[PDB]
RNA sequence: GGGAUAAGUGCUGAAAGCAUCUAAGCAUGAAGCCCCCCUCAAGAUGAGAUUUCCCAACUUCGGUUAUAAGAUCCCUCAAAG
RNA sequence: UUGGCACCUCGAUGUCGGCUCAUCGCAUCCUGGGGCUGUAGUCGGUCCCAAGGGUUGGGCUGUUCGCCCAUUAAAGCGGUACGCGAGCUGGGUUCAGAACGUCGUGAGACAGUUCGGUCCCUAUCCGUCGUGGGCGUAGGAAAUUUGAGAGGAGCUGUCCUU
RNA sequence: UAUGUUAAGUGGAAAAGGAUGUGGCGUUGCCCAGACAACUAGGAUGUUGGCUUAGAAGCAGCCAUCAUUUAAAGAGUGCGU
């Protein structure tokens, strides 16, 4: 129940009661709107589709994602809302509790809620075995010519091949990651800010999805 | 199947309905409905029932003896009833009712609760002698086994939920 | 961050002046230890006399590392030198005259005889 | 329980039975329980 | 935390008027099996679903232009490479 | 394992250890569940079910092995060319130098020691790890998706209470 | 097609041994005077008499092991120390 979409601002620190250092992540969640209601009899499953941020209206000869195209404007005009930059949907919520066009507000969460936050992790690009997979490195001296290579990729003539999933170098980062059992520290309704405890995946100004802990 | 053929069934003021293969037996304490072996044939005289097998093939002469005693169990449990009594041995072992349920304190740092089911009654006496009563033998036996399995008897002092009149092999381990 | 083969000054009058850590107790794969962690160690330098003699294999509890500890409020404490105190397998000291400052984090590990016997607990 | 290729009575009270395709011995002495045969 | 099991423990019960966990029938039972949790996924050629956008005027019969909705070329860049 | 045989390979199939990276079996080292016990409890013993995960760091040797020092819930046994040198090393071993013991008249020899002694290769194909384009998915698009399937995780200590 | 066998996926790898699995053939002795079953009917006597053994009277071992109260009775079939 009670999910929301937002973007990560950065990390900071707050002092709790009894004064403990609480590292927090600031999440800005503003202009969240319900754009569709997926229903079992129409879609096969129940969910609420939530749009987040605010695109500019359609214009002739737009050259970037800043302006809604006609498909998106029409979709967001079926509910009564402005075009949105990020559209997700939520299954853990009760669809009947929500109404199309309504505004998912920040104070749906209350301090002490236990949440799951989903983001896209920070990109790292083409990375080698010891960073991408935590593998140990070979000796750096003693005549060694094995420093950061991956080790053997297999056996000998029995196999005569490399098995699937060998942990070889490649593009690190940029994956969907869910961090579980984080808790909201406070909610700021005027700034539309949720302070989550700890850190969440993704670069600053990315996109995070907060929803109720599934555990 | 001497069990099946020789000893015929003797209803006593009960209503048996040989509704095809599905049998239904009702009397003073309830109604029981079981689906007996298909191939077997049933002859019902005035307050008497008899089971007849088709061939003397080992299988037929095995289901015959089974499905005669099964029906005898229904009539005897619906006319007379079935009871199983369990004794609790051990300092501090108690049994108390909590409303359609049975609570036991058998030295486990936590009480153990068995909820009763339909057609089954529990009772306690002297906080030790648990009693399970019902019409169906195959369910009273199951419940009694469940209750004794909470803590079956131990060999060195006999403590535990035992069947009444159940021999407990007693060892003599020493401190 | 005290690991094996780490030299430590001993901060009591037990007899041992320096020890080297053979192992950090507490689990398989455990590599480092901080204040309040117990280590097994061999004494490398001793005073003439005292109950602990050079070459003995003894238990000790770490006091005042130079890596320091974080506290729940976000306050850190660090020291100038790694130190340790030889314990009697009941978390009680062998010496009688613990010297030097001692971190307050030892009060939790029930090293109360060490904590009370220290000139300064911080 | 004794699970061995040779399942035989050990006492006069031992019984040889077949459960679920296995040859077993059951006796009032628990030491004489045997499983496979 | 559910579902089904292994070794095991059984209840009812004949073969074998007794006994018997088994044949018929009904339970219970493991870090293991299936689900639950995380991630990827319709090239799932079986290519799925929902919402929304676009919609004509020549034909001499489209084997049809060029355009809509939408993209891109090219240019300023980085949270991405 | 030590062997037997001589069937592939001498117009070359690099042999020991270690490193890096694993993967599989179960005859299970730990953890999970049991039966029996000459099991009073904590401790054990033995057998059964179970391969999900886990299964230490040092001293000495080139060592595998082994012994020892400290740990640990435990420090499992095996296969994969005694897995893996177009991934690394090069201490052992098996050229040319020198020496000791010993044997030989001698040249020299010993699986007896001892000191020293060049480890080449820009990846075509399959395979593997990452990333793009084409066409298809019976109009052309933007977005949100279901989940057939697939992968990942899966360990465990101590203390307090009862 | 006819007649039988197998229930183990045996068929679609092994052995010593182990087994109220199952079918066939013959021998054989119990029997409506009524075996086999628990047939819930009695079980003991002088008498462990004698070696009586840690005292031990179906157990540490030589049995001497006499008739039956009795429809059927053993100085106790037998679990035991
Ligand atoms: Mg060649």
């Amino acid at each position: 129940t009670k999910g929301i979409l937002g973007r990560k601002i950065g990390m900071t620190q707050v002092f709790g009661e009894n004064g403990e250092l609480i590292p927090v992540t600031v999440v800005e969640a503003k202009e969240n709107v319900v754009l569709q209601k997926k229903t079992v009899e129409v879609d096969g499953y129940n969910a609420i589709q939530v749009g987040f941020e605010d695109k500019k209206a359609y214009k002739k000869d737009a050259k970037s994602n800043k302006y809604a195209n006609k498909p998106a404007e029409g979709h967001a005009k079926k509910a009564d809302a402005a075009p949105k930059r990020f559209i997700r949907e939520f299954r853990n919520v009760d669809v009947d509790a929500y109404e199309v066009g309504q505004e998912v507000s920040v104070d749906t969460f209350v301090a002490g809620d236990v949440i799951d936050v989903t983001g896209v992790s920070k990109g790292k690009g083409f990375q080698g075995a010891i960073k991408r997979h935590g593998q140990s490195r070979g000796p750096m001296s003693h005549g060694s010519h094995f420093h950061r290579a991956p080790g053997s990729v297999g056996m000998a003539s029995d196999a005569s091949r490399v098995f699937k999933g060998q942990k070889m170098p490649g593009r690190m980062g940029g994956n969907t990651v869910t961090v579980q059992n984080l808790e909201v520290v406070q909610v700021d309704t005027e700034n539309k800010v949720i302070l989550v405890k700890g850190n969440v995946p993704g670069p600053k100004k990315g996109l995070v999805e907060i929803r109720t802990s599934i555990k | 199947s001497r069990v099946g053929k020789k000893i015929i069934d003797i209803p006593s003021d009960v209503t048996v309905t040989f509704d095809g293969n599905h049998v239904t037996v009702k009397g003073p304490k309830g109604e029981l409905s079981r689906t007996l072996n298909e191939r077997m044939t049933f002859k019902q005289e005035e307050n008497t029932i008899e089971v007849v097998r088709p061939s003397d093939s080992k299988e037929d002469r095995t289901n015959h003896g089974t499905t005669r005693a099964l029906l005898n169990n229904m009539v005897q449990g619906v006319s007379q009833g079935y009871v199983k009594v369990l004794e609790l041995v051990g300092v501090g072992y108690r049994a108390q009712m909590q409303g359609k349920d049975l609570i036991l304190n058998v030295g486990y740092s936590h009480p153990v609760e068995i909820k009763a089911e339909e057609n089954i009654t529990f009772s306690v006496e002297k906080n030790t002698v648990v009693k399970v009563e019902g019409i169906s033998k195959e369910q009273v036996g199951a419940l009694a086994s469940n209750i004794r399995s909470v803590r079956p008897p131990e060999p060195y002092k006999g403590k535990g939920i035992r069947y009444q009149g159940e021999y407990v092999r007693r060892k003599e381990g020493k401190t | 961050m005290i690991q094996q083969e780490t030299r430590l000054k001993v901060a009591d009058n037990s007899g041992a002046r320096e020890v080297l850590t053979i192992k950090v107790l507490g689990g398989s794969g455990r590599k480092t230890a901080n204040i309040g962690d117990v280590i097994v160690c061999t004494v490398k330098n001793a005073t003439p006399g005292g109950v602990v003699k050079k070459g003995d294999v003894v238990k000790a509890v770490i006091v005042r590392t130079k890596s320091g500890v974080r506290r729940n409020d976000g306050s850190y404490i660090k020291f100038d030198e790694n130190a340790c105190v030889i314990i009697r397998d009941d978390k009680g000291p062998r010496g009688t005259r613990i010297f030097g400052p001692v971190a307050r984090e030892l009060r939790e590990g029930n090293f109360m005889k060490i904590v009370s016997l220290a000139p300064e607990v911080l | 329980m004794k699970v061995r290729p040779s399942v035989k009575p050990i006492c006069e009270k031992c019984k040889v039975i077949k459960r679920k395709g296995k040859v077993m011995v059951i006796c009032e002495n628990p030491k004489h329980k045997q499983r496979q045969g």
